């Protein structure tokens, strides 16, 4: 998150970090024992640290669970970054808490000029490299389909939208994939990809979640 | 478009160390040790370095 500032402690409960040896993508708790991200995050071995809030020191919150199963959307494109969802079963129920709860599935898809939550601890600086210990947060608006795809012509499908400032300076960035971007309550993104980061009319693209539901839905009902 | 070394990137260009060209599009990933380059150079989308550059 470039250009944000600082969540208040556990004010982003549904909020996890994916780690092997370290974080390497954020993520979504959508019910007790599910987690949501992106497919471009996908590794054999997954631990899920939850109730986080300074990745760098154990706080005496948080609770490691490793995942049990991964699955990844089966028309997930690696070139094109198409159907960017995973979804991870943990192998033991989370204890919901305060520091500890699920996001809300969409009930529809937002509309342009939505403002949306995008929180993680990815990258804070857009011209060089600096990762934060403290969850960062960025309020932000869903750009239209129009002003998304003049942005990255050829690039984007119906399965994502922009979420950001044409005007650049605030946007995610490396280490936030997989992470949520809510709006009324309800998950509407998944950090995905874009050029660069907080680049001018380079806004950050996220996967259009409110188009998974039947499919979310279905493969929890089987697993 | 950013400053780099003796030049300056302008538009549509990336650094590279020293140099202006390249492109960086990328999926935003951690990479332990940055992203995949071998034989142009600068990086690759998605793709981490799992040994460095
Ligand atoms: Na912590």
């Amino acid at each position: 998150i470039v250009g944000g500032y600082t969540c208040a402690a556990n004010s982003i409960p549904y909020q996890v970090s994916l780690n092997s040896g370290s974080h390497f993508c954020g993520g979504s708790l959508i019910n007790s024992q599910w987690v949501v991200s992106a497919a471009h995050c996908y590794k054999s071995r997954i631990q899920v640290r939850l109730g986080e809030h300074n990745i760098d020191v154990l706080e005496g919150n948080e609770q490691f669970i490793n995942a049990a199963k991964i699955i990844t959307h089966p028309n997930f494109n690696g070139n094109t970054l198409d159907n960017d969802i995973m979804l991870i079963k943990l192998s033991s129920p989370a204890t919901l808490n305060s520091r500890v709860a699920t996001v809300s599935l969409p009930r529809s898809c937002a509309a342009a000029g939505t403002e949306c939550l995008i929180s993680g601890w990815g990258n804070t600086k857009s011209s060089g490299s600096s990762y934060p210990s403290l969850l960062q947060c960025l309020k932000a608006p869903v750009l239209s389909d129009s002003s998304c795809k003049s942005s990255y012509p050829g690039q984007i499908t119906g399965n994502m939208i922009c979420v950001g400032f044409l005007e650049g300076g605030k946007d995610s960035c490396q280490g936030d994939s997989g992470g949520p971007v809510v709006c009324n309550g309800q998950l509407q993104g998944i950090v995905s990809w874009g050029y660069g980061c907080a680049q001018k009319n380079k806004p950050g693209v996220y996967t259009k979640v409110c188009n998974y539901v039947n499919w979310i839905q279905q493969t929890i009902a089987a697993n | 478009t950013t400053p780099c070394g003796p030049v300056t990137c302008s538009g549509a260009q990336m650094c590279e160390v020293d140099k202006c060209v390249c492109s960086d599009l990328h999926c935003k990933v951690k990479c332990e040790h940055g992203f995949k380059k071998d034989d142009n150079g600068c990086e690759y989308a998605c793709i981490c370095a799992d040994a460095p550059q």
